[PDB]
Parts: structure tokens; sequence; C-alpha cells
RNA sequence: UAGCCUUUAUAAAUAAUAAUUAUUAUAUAAUAUAUUAUAUAAAGAAUGGUACAGCAAUUAAUAUAUAUUAGGGAACUAGUUUUUUAAUAAUAUUAAAUCUCGAAAUAUUUAAUUAUAUAUAAUAAAGAGUCAGAUUAUGUGCGAUAAGGUAAAUAAUCUAAAGGGAAACAGCCCAGAUUAAGAUAUAAAGUUCCUAAUAAAUAAUAAGUGAAAUAAAUAUUAAAAU
RNA sequence: AAUAUUUAAAAUCAAAUAUAUAUAUAUUUGUUAAUAGAUAAUAUACGGAUCUUAAUAAUAAGAAUUAUUUAAUUCCUUGGAAUAUUAUAUUUUAAAAUAUAAAUACUGAAUAUCUAAAUAUUAUUAUUAUA
RNA sequence: AUAAUUGAGGUCCCGCAUGAAUGACGUAAUGAUACAACAACUGUCUCCCCUUUAAGCUAAGUGAAAUUGAAAUCGUAGUGA
RNA sequence: CAAUCUCUAAUUGGUAGUUUUGAUGGUCAUUAUCAGCAAAAGUAUCUGAAUAAGUCCAUAAAUAAAUAUAUAAAAUU
RNA sequence: AUAUAUUUUAGUAAUAGAUAAAAAUAUGUACAGUAAAAUUGUAAGGAAAACAAUAAUAACUUUCUC
RNA sequence: GAAAGAAUUAAAUUAAUAUAAUGGUAUAACUGUGCGAUAAUUGUAACACAAACGAGUGAAACAAGUACGUAAGUAUGGCAUAAUGAACAAAUAACACUGAUUGUAAAGGUUAUUGAUAACGAAUAAAAGUUACGCUAGGGAAGGGUAAUAUAGCGAAAGAGUAGAUAUUGUAAGCUAUGUUUGCCACCUUCGACUCAACAUUUCCUCUUGGUUGUAAAAGCUAAGAAGGGUUUGACUGUUCGUCAAUUAAAAUGUUACGUGAGUUGGGUUAAAUACGAUGUGAAUCAGUAUGGUUCCUAUCUGCUGAAGGAAA
RNA sequence: AAAGAAUUGCUAGUAAUACGUAAAUUAGUAUGUUACGGUGAAUAUUCUAACUGUUUCGCACUAAUCACUCAUCACGCGUUGAA
RNA sequence: GGCUACGUAGCUCAGUUGGUAGAGCACAUCACUCAUAAUGAUGGGGUCACAGGUUCGAAUCCCGUCGUAGCCACCA
């Protein structure tokens, strides 16, 4: 509903920033969560405007609405407010006025997701290709068995990466603050703190 | 047009004296906005929460179990002392005065009340 | 005026610059469950909150044949069910210059030790010039993730630096001309000829692709792996 | 053969290094190409010539492009050893045997060394005449 | 009006932003004023040709000038304050 | 009266000497807070600010609270 | 029971607690305590007036008691 | 087993803080309450932080006095970071320091206090415009870069096309090229006509060819090759352009310092004169209108057009 | 708390009357209607509005002054000038 | 920083040299009239500008501030 037009109470101008190249191997929003088939970015990290996303959504919908129990999950919201000065105006003299909403999209991230009752995968693939024709990146069809993109030419299965209880790890190799707290909890300090 | 071209300068609010550093009485160990560091052993605190040394010694940053979730800056009277000092041991104190070996000076001091 | 430069000196002078030690844990050995030594591992005294990472709280976004709160319809005889409309909850998933609960490296930075003394800091007495900067790389603000653009941050060079390379070249890659000499090591860059110097190996290309200034979505044809 | 993906060393396998060690653990490395798309005004414009090799047939050429490498090739631990190569000499019948060598690729600065000369400072001398 | 007119004259009045001695309006005459039309005329032009004289050119005599870092002073492309 | 001299006042582009900031098409110039600012400190531009500041707050809630009531004392009665 | 005199009371006014998030003295010092939101209710009361309620007692001290 | 106390643990700084925002604050810096109303006091302040100077900030300690607290102790205003202004000249007090011959005085000094210079390190007590009649010293304290726009192309194809997205058409969004427009940057300080044109091809005509239920024919439409040859004359306007008239096989689009002023012109743009409308108190002014109106050059080199001499043939 | 501009009735058995009485309409209700007596006054014509009959003069009115009637302006359709 | 003199009703304005709550004015209702107004009469609201004293007695004097502006001072 509000993914292409956030309702920040205090509307305000924003700096340009940069699209996060996720050097640490994030895989956040790079996985199929809601649907069966999806459309992910394949190229370098890119900014997608609100209008472009809306058009991609519309393109996908043409295939989704005919389906029985058809659904489209829009995974990303255009949260960054972009202002622009005109091409007509000189440089300097303040910042330009609000123009459009935009989203910073890392390399591996999923944009859309679909799942119908009577949806064959070929149709879904076609729809997602047609959606990709309207967006500024280069995109890729992603199924539930197809594995998570991280880099431009690199891949990963989330099933593989290890599970860890971090409290236990902390206890094993404790910080100074934690040790101080533990000492405080002990009786030779707790009795004589005198509050 | 109307531009937002106005800002105060930076308040120089780092630590002004570091761990293991020799100090003198009066010297500022920390400038800060509110007690990020609390005044520890042999150390005072000012109006602007500025930690300053009460005695000559060695600046030490530490945690104390009595005050968990609070960082401290104190001044150890020597380099030998671990400045979160043992609680039930006697306080390491500095006399900090000198006897008036000079006779006249001693006499003057005796006279003065 | 300070910053940076110069001259002449001063010491109960190393205070300077660089690194190490400093911590945590493990194993072994020796003393009294602790201490010391040895070895190994760990981005390893103190200060920090950027990258990264994250969705906690704040601010924002999405979904539920899930629950509650009311509303609009609807079927039988005000009660009731369903298809729901919003809010709230629950569960799952997401991001931000002014969010950071996790969190680097570089950094700031302390003592002693070692190494730099044909070397540094500090102080004293005196002379300046300069206050139009430029480019390259990285991280940003503005611009349109435009400018040989603009604004500052860090480093280098040019400025004021000749020499070799980059065809030619202020700012790039090497390297700092006291005067020669030209045997030996070479730097960056090169070795068919122009032009100082070359021979090999294994693959791929057939397009003169390309051969020191890489042009995109997409299409076609192959090639591998499943 | 056919259909449909992916173009990957994360997983997986293979290979190598480091800790107890014929194994385990940890780390490091290995996963497409071509063409089209293609484009303006003095004149082709990799700096220019020119560069993709070919048996018969050469004491002889066969990228001068792209990618990964080496300094003849293969094992052992920069070094030695073996292997064939190449060149040469000797002996025997243009070939065979023996042995010697080459294997340090090279060019390259006003860099460094060497080789000499000058000035300045530091530290030692020698000669001649605040010695 | 012209084959055809952003010009000219006539007329209309959302006069962006006329107006009465910073005078208002309509005429006769005048004007090397400005714009437009008709007639006549023509080398203005279609489209230039021929001719004449003074230069230009050559020989003799006299004899400038601005300019000038030094010049042994080509094209193209590239580079580059 | 008026004229002249001396003093005093009004008026003056008549006339003379001067000036017309730095930044911009009325707005910005001093101070504070955050971001920009890249985990010390500092850090700019006609950069972004739901930006904020030229202050505000005081002489006041008092007095009374142990020898007391008739009579007699004054070792506390 | 009633008359006069002399007194006494009635000026009727909130805090009764070291008060603790209604409003009021904004700098000192001493002593002490904890807010808010949301939720469930309740006369007018309704989304929005007020009041109530809404985390855990292991160990310790004293008291009574099987 | 029960009651009471002491409390501890968890959570919380989301409330509250005189006031912005940030940091801090429950050990509370927040809140209540007693006393008080004092420390919102007086002389010396080292040493630090910050820092060009001027200033700014924290502050141990010594001495005098005060308030609260049993005491320990705490208080030199406010949880902190804004809340501001130099000298000079005046003014008011206190100080007992100087007292221009001596004594008084005046006047100056010391100490405390007063009002502003916001262009906020403040030039004076006190200062606005105009010039196209201008003058001097200097500085530059279309080309180049860019490609948002513009022009052209490509991919994908919603949708028109009597039916069929792709004969022809092709929304909004996607990927490029160009340097032809309007911009931006600031390294770098004249429009049109005439004359002669050279080059490009993204081709308007002519030649060849593919597609065209939308090629029967003929006219077309669209696309590929193709730059050999050709591609206008008039009315209006300074105009390029545009409107129209009459033609043409066609009347293509650019580049060349938007080719060409040491080749011509000078209508536009343009200074001095003048008027009009508007603006201004005015001098004068204008992304206004109108009439008038100033540059010249014998060619040294390059280059090109022709013509000779010398030369090695 | 005897009532503003204004406005109603009444010259005699009338008005006035905090003087009463009756009937018609009803099953029933009079502050109304129609009738009866009782007691009983005050005032008085010259000026002006109106409205009836009289008259003078006037009259462009005759559905008779709510009469008739004049011009611009506005709406349509002709005609003829100027240019 | 000091010194003035003014601020009645919804509108305009009296009143002022003390023993007052008064005018027309525009506004809503009836009134004579083919109908409508002009004209006649219904009534309307003032803390006599916030707010204190002296005379049993002040809207008027002595004023504590509010509003909007003058004036002086200071103007270094
Ligand atoms: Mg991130
Ligand atoms: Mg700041
Ligand atoms: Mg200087
Ligand atoms: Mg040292
Ligand atoms: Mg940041
Ligand atoms: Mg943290
Ligand atoms: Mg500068
Ligand atoms: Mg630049
Ligand atoms: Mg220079
Ligand atoms: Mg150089
Ligand atoms: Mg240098
Ligand atoms: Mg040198
Ligand atoms: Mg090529
Ligand atoms: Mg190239
Ligand atoms: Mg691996
Ligand atoms: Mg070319
Ligand atoms: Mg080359
Ligand atoms: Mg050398
Ligand atoms: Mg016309
Ligand atoms: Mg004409
Ligand atoms: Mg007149
Ligand atoms: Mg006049
Ligand atoms: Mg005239
Ligand atoms: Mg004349
Ligand atoms: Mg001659
Ligand atoms: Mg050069
Ligand atoms: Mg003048
Ligand atoms: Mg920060
Ligand atoms: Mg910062
Ligand atoms: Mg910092
Ligand atoms: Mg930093
Ligand atoms: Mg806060
Ligand atoms: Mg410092
Ligand atoms: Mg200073
Ligand atoms: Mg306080
Ligand atoms: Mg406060
Ligand atoms: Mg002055
Ligand atoms: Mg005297
Ligand atoms: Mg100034
Ligand atoms: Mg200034
Ligand atoms: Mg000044
Ligand atoms: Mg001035
Ligand atoms: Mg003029
Ligand atoms: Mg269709
Ligand atoms: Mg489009
Ligand atoms: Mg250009
Ligand atoms: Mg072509
Ligand atoms: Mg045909
Ligand atoms: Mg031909
Ligand atoms: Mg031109
Ligand atoms: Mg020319
Ligand atoms: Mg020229
Ligand atoms: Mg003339
Ligand atoms: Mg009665
Ligand atoms: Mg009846
Ligand atoms: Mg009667
Ligand atoms: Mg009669």
């Amino acid at each position: 509903k509000h993914e292409y037009a956030p309702r920040f109470k205090i509307v305000q101008k924003k700096q340009k920033g940069r699209v996060p190249v996720r050097t640490g191997g994030s895989i956040k929003g790079s996985t199929l969560q809601f649907g069966k088939y999806g459309l992910r970015l394949k190229s370098e990290g890119i900014r997608i405007s609100a209008q472009q996303l809306k058009e991609a959504d519309n393109a996908i919908m043409r295939y989704v609405r005919p389906l029985n129990n058809g659904h489209l999950w829009r995974r990303l919201c255009t949260n960054v407010a972009v202002c622009i000065k005109g091409n007509e105006t000189r440089m300097g003299k303040g910042k330009g006025g609000f123009d459009h909403w935009m989203v910073r999209v890392p390399t591996g991230k999923i944009l859309f997701e679909i799942n119908g009752d009577d949806l064959h995968e070929k149709v879904a693939r076609e729809a997602f290709r047609k959606a990709g024709t309207k967006l500024p990146g280069v995109y890729e069809f992603v199924s539930l068995d197809s594995l998570v993109r991280v880099g431009l030419h690199s891949f990963k299965n989330p099933k593989d990466d290890p599970v860890k209880n971090f409290y236990d790890e902390n206890a094993k190799k404790p910080s100074k603050k934690y040790l101080n707290i533990l000492k405080s909890q002990e009786p030779q300090y707790k009795l004589f703190r005198g509050r | 047009s109307r531009t937002s071209m106005k800002d105060s300068a930076g308040r120089r609010l780092g630590p002004k004296k570091y761990e293991g550093q020799d100090v003198s009485t009066g010297e500022i160990i920390m400038r800060q906005r509110g007690t990020k560091f609390y005044p520890g052993e042999n150390v005072g605190i000012g109006k602007d929460h500025s930690i300053f040394a009460l005695e000559p010694g060695v600046v030490r940053y530490y945690l104390d179990p009595f005050h968990p979730k609070r960082k401290f800056i104190g001044v150890a009277l020597r380099r030998d002392l671990k400045l979160p000092s043992p609680h039930f041991e006697p306080t390491v104190r500095r006399f900090g005065r000198f006897e008036l070996t000079n006779k006249r000076a001693a006499y003057k001091e005796e006279n003065s009340i």
C-alpha cells in the first residue's frame, strides 16, 4: 500500500549516500520468504526509483491477476527521499526540492515474489523477465531450490552457515564489563556497596 | 532562495590524558558532556563534568564492581598500584607536605594562627 | 598574528622518532585449588562507535482462510455465520546522513626497554617568505552516483624536481642531477623492425577480435556442469 | 539423444600448506567463448610498419593477440641431483660412443656499487711551519 | 492593395502601460525628415558584354610606411594553458 | 524706520566637501545543538536542519510556643 | 427558674504527612522516594476528565505457633 | 506453618530536567520534605584544557566570613554545552595614591558599577543615488569539459491496426549513441544578406533490393545497399526561420570559429542626438518602441591560382 | 407601577359605569351575540387634511389619475445615409 | 533610563470651570398608503478606558499599572 510512498510525519530532505556493497556477505532480503518464485538483482548494486518499481509491479500483475489465489509480495520499499535541482538552475544556492522516492538495492536482493494456485513456473519466469525489462538493473529468476546470490559471480546456501548460541560464546571469552558485573553480583561487593 | 548555513564549532571533548600517563594536581583528564566517565580514586569532577586530578600520580581508566555499568578514571599514586584498589586494604595516601628544617621558617609557621 | 622556513647558541639534556613488552586463554614443568617459568594460540595495556553487521528501542515498509476490537453487508427465527473494512496484537520478513543492542582494520595514545646520536625534541636571541594553489587515489557534501565542475578530509607528486617509462604528457608508474667516469647490480617500463633488449611451456581466439585510452541492455551461435 | 536450469570451489570434489600425524582438524587454490548490438563531418590512425603459417623442403618461419606460467625438463630439499637438449672436441664406422661447456634470460635511469675529482661536517692519521 | 504582403492606408477597442499648454484633435502650405503606393524610367537585377582614360605591369631616376625575440617558417591526425 | 558692523536663530543641491560594507534577488554577517565528520580531536561549501539563543528564576508563610492561676515564699517550691 | 456584674468562648477556612509526579519559591544544605506508557474496570464519563489495580520472594532478622 | 521487617533481584531514565538539540542523570543530576535563603560571599589563585593575539573553560590549594548537617562534610549560582560587545569619551560612588610656588582645591589615578558599536575585533559624533558624456590603474584573480535537456537508435511490447502486439503503428518505465538545440561549468576575455563554396550521410530526388490478411494495377507506406549527379524563384519581415504564391525529379539534414567582414554589405544588434510608453522624488533607467548615425590595411611567411629562371640527365 | 408614533367610540336618558338582569345556540361549556332595565355626565365652530352632494376655473383623462404619457438603455427584423 | 497630554455606547459624539448614565446616528417591529420609500414612535447598549484615595457626596481632582505615540536624556 505505502511501499512506494512512505508516510514519514516529519518529511525532510536527504543526502545522496551510496548503495551498500555488502562486503561482509549479508544475504538479508536476498532469500525467498513469502512466495514460490521471485525476481532478484543480478548486477552491481543500484538505485531503483519509485516509478520504475510501480511499473515493474504493474507488469507482473498482468500475469498475477488471472491466477486463482494469485499473489505478489513487493519485498522492498522506496524509503530514501530524493530531491533534485533543475537542469535550468545554476550550481550552489541551496539544495533542490523533493522529486521522488527511491531504494538502494544491493547485488543479491530480491525485489518481488509470486505464488498462485494454478501457476506454472514458465509463466512466472516470463512475467519476471518482463518486469526486469522495465527496471535499471539486470535481473534473475529465483526459485526456492535456487541458491542465494552474494557477490556478482558468487553463491551461498543459508542452510550451510553455522548456528551459534552467542551467550555461551560470550561466557567462554568474556568482555571486561561482563566480568565486572559478575564481580558485583558476588557477595564481597554486593553486601558492602552501601546504597 | 534560503540556505541553512549556520553551525557551532566542535567542542574539544575527548580524553585529555591517557592510561598510564603521569599527572599533576589540577590537570584535566577528561572533557565531556555528562558523566560518560565517573570521577574515581584521587580525582575530582567539575561543573562541566570535567574529570581533573586531585593529586600527582598515574592516570588509570577502570571498572569498579561496586559501580557496575559505570566507567571510571582515577589517579594511582604510583605505577605499581592497580587503581581499582582493594576495598578492605588501607587507602594509599600522600602526605604531600615538607617539614620546615629552616629554623626561622618553622618559627614563623608556629607563630601563624 | 599563529602554522610551515632560515641563522646563531644553550644544557645536572634523550625529554624526539620507530618498534617491542603490557593482555586473555591453552598445554607442559616446578613450588604453595593459587604463583612462576617455558611453548603455542588469539587482530593481544587504555580510549573510540565508522565500515561491516543488525532490526533491539526510535523512525519507516510488507504479508497472514491467525487472534481481538468495532463497522458495512447477509441467511434463518434482537440472537448467528460468512465475505470482509481499518486499528491493535501475534508470527515471519525488510532499511536509516542526523538508529546502533554486535563490531574491525587504520587511528588516538602511556610507561619502561631496544634501535636511531656524523640523529632528534625543547628552550634562548634574531631574519623571512607565504595566506590565488593544482592533479592523482580513497571516503563524502553539492550537482543528475554529470563536468578538466564545486566544497572540504587523508596521502603523494607538481608547485620549487632535472632523469627513465606512460607515442607526445606540470600533477600517473619509477626515481631525487656536487663533478666526472661507464665495469657491475638494477627500478618502473620494455625485448619482430622503426628502437636499446628473448627464448620457452600449456590452453583459448579466427573476429585483425585484439595488439597502452576495455561501449550497455539485449539477440544469435556454440562450450561446460547439473 | 530430449527437455529445463545454472555458468558456480559457498557447498561439493580434487590439489597444496600448517598443527597431532599412513588419519583428523584448520587454512589456501581451481568453474565459458565468439559474433552482432557499434554510429559525422580536413585523412587510414594499434605511435607507425605490420602481426593469425604451410606438408613437399630447407644448418632456418609458424602471433608480434588473449589467459596462466617458466627461465632447458623432471624429482628431492634459493640449493643440489637426474634427464635429455644445444654447441664443441676426440675416437670409431653422414652416424654411434666418450667428454667439456651453457644452463647465473636480457635491455633499462642523472638509482646503488665500483672507478676517480670537489666542497662541508664527524672520527682517525701523515707532512710542513687557540702547535 | 499583391500571383503571394510580419510593410502601407482604412476601420474595430480588454488603451500590458492614450488624453488636453511634459497641451488634445483635424486641416492648407512648407520639409534633402521617416514609411508606403502608382507612373515613367532605366546595367539595380535576369547576366553580363564591349569601349575610353588614370593606375596596375615593364625600363630609367628618386625613394616611404605600419611590423619585426630569433628563424633552416609544409599537409594530416593525435597531444597540449 | 531703514542701512551698516558684531552676536544669535530659521532656511538651503542655490552652492561646496565627502560617502555610498562584504555576501545576494527584501534575505546572510554574533552565539549554541546534531548531521555532513570517514569509531581521538579538528573538518568546508549560498550544505540539511520541525533547529535554538540576544534569556529566565531571589529577598519569602510571619509572630508566639518554660516558671506560668488566688495566697505565701524564693534551697529549685 | 430568673436578673445584674465580671469573665470565657464563637472571627467558625482546608496541609495532621518529613507529604513524594495536580498546581505553587527555579540558587544552598540535610533527609527520603520513584516516574511514564499501556492494559482491566468503575455514577454522569463517551477516543479524550478522576480513582483503583497490573513482575519475582530464594536466603536473612524479629515475632507468634505445630 | 503464619505475620511483620529488612530488603534483594528484574525492569526502567520511554516520564522528569526553567528553555533548543545532543550527551548525562534512579548511586538519580528527577521528585517530595525540614532548615534556610546562605556560597547568586571577599583577597591570592597554581596547574591544566582550549588557544594567533584579544578572549574563553575546568580548577587543587592558601587566607576572611556565612548557611545547612549528629557527623563526614557540602555550597564561590542553576546536570552540562547558548543567554553576548573591545578600547576611547562621559557618568556615579568608594579608595587616600598624586596634588605643577606652598596650603586647600581642581584635575588625574586605583577599586566597583553604568549605557553599544547586530556589517556583532566595534573605521566617524555625523554620508544615499546616477553616467549610453565619462576617465585612470589593473584583472579577465564563440573555443574546451559535461550531456540534464534536445536529436537519433536499440531491447522489451501495453495498446491501436474491420480479425492478428511486431504491414503500418509502439504509452509510461529500460539500455545506448550524438555533440546538431536549451542549459550547467568557468581552463579559456556579432545575427542576416551577397560571393565562393569544401566535407559528412543520419538519403529529399535519381539507381539496385526485402516486407507490405494492410504489395491486383497505379499511386503509396516501411526497411537494406547507395554520397555518382542533382537538390528554387518570388510577396512579406533585418531576420535564419516562418506564412503564402508559382514551380520542380527533389525542393534532405547537418559540419566547416552556428565556413566565409586583412573577400563585399551593414538591414538587425550596437555609444554619443531626440521622442514615446512604463520605472524613479530626481539625475536617469528598460530580457521596451521608434528616426538618425565611424574603423582602416600597398600581403613578410604558410597556403592556393597562374608564369618563369636554375637544376643531376 | 395607567402605557410610545399613532388611534377607536360617543352630543343625552347618549357616553360612562369594579350596575346588574334575561334568551338564542347545548347533553355540557360565552371574556362572544342579541336583548332589558338601574345610576347618569362632560363639553360645542372656527382654521386644515380626507369623503360625500353643490359650485368656479382647468382638463391631451373616457376600463375615466391604480388615468394618460415622454426619452435614453437593453432584445430582434427591415429601410436609408456616411465611409 | 526620566517628562508629558489623550483612550464614554455597536457608530459619531456630548459632557469639561464637581451635587447626570443623556443626544441624535446606521440597525430590527408596527404605523398613514394602488405599492415602495421619505417622514412619525417602539425600544435596544454604556462597569462613563484598566483600577485605588480626599468631600454623607468626584465619570470630573490626587492617579499603581495598560494601549499607542510624542519628548528628553545616553548616544562612547
Ligand atoms: Mg547496511
Ligand atoms: Mg557541534
Ligand atoms: Mg607570520
Ligand atoms: Mg624513550
Ligand atoms: Mg555518521
Ligand atoms: Mg554498541
Ligand atoms: Mg585562500
Ligand atoms: Mg578544478
Ligand atoms: Mg608560484
Ligand atoms: Mg618531472
Ligand atoms: Mg619535494
Ligand atoms: Mg641530491
Ligand atoms: Mg584492430
Ligand atoms: Mg586503443
Ligand atoms: Mg573452498
Ligand atoms: Mg578516422
Ligand atoms: Mg605501441
Ligand atoms: Mg648518484
Ligand atoms: Mg496584411
Ligand atoms: Mg517591399
Ligand atoms: Mg488642465
Ligand atoms: Mg499639462
Ligand atoms: Mg506639441
Ligand atoms: Mg528648412
Ligand atoms: Mg623604378
Ligand atoms: Mg608543456
Ligand atoms: Mg554636490
Ligand atoms: Mg556522532
Ligand atoms: Mg562531527
Ligand atoms: Mg571525530
Ligand atoms: Mg578519524
Ligand atoms: Mg535526553
Ligand atoms: Mg593543547
Ligand atoms: Mg591564551
Ligand atoms: Mg541543581
Ligand atoms: Mg536545571
Ligand atoms: Mg570613538
Ligand atoms: Mg598648587
Ligand atoms: Mg566590520
Ligand atoms: Mg567582523
Ligand atoms: Mg572595522
Ligand atoms: Mg557608512
Ligand atoms: Mg541616449
Ligand atoms: Mg489489440
Ligand atoms: Mg517512452
Ligand atoms: Mg560543444
Ligand atoms: Mg546509409
Ligand atoms: Mg505498385
Ligand atoms: Mg562511376
Ligand atoms: Mg559565422
Ligand atoms: Mg576573414
Ligand atoms: Mg583574418
Ligand atoms: Mg539622413
Ligand atoms: Mg376582584
Ligand atoms: Mg350537541
Ligand atoms: Mg343600559
Ligand atoms: Mg345642494
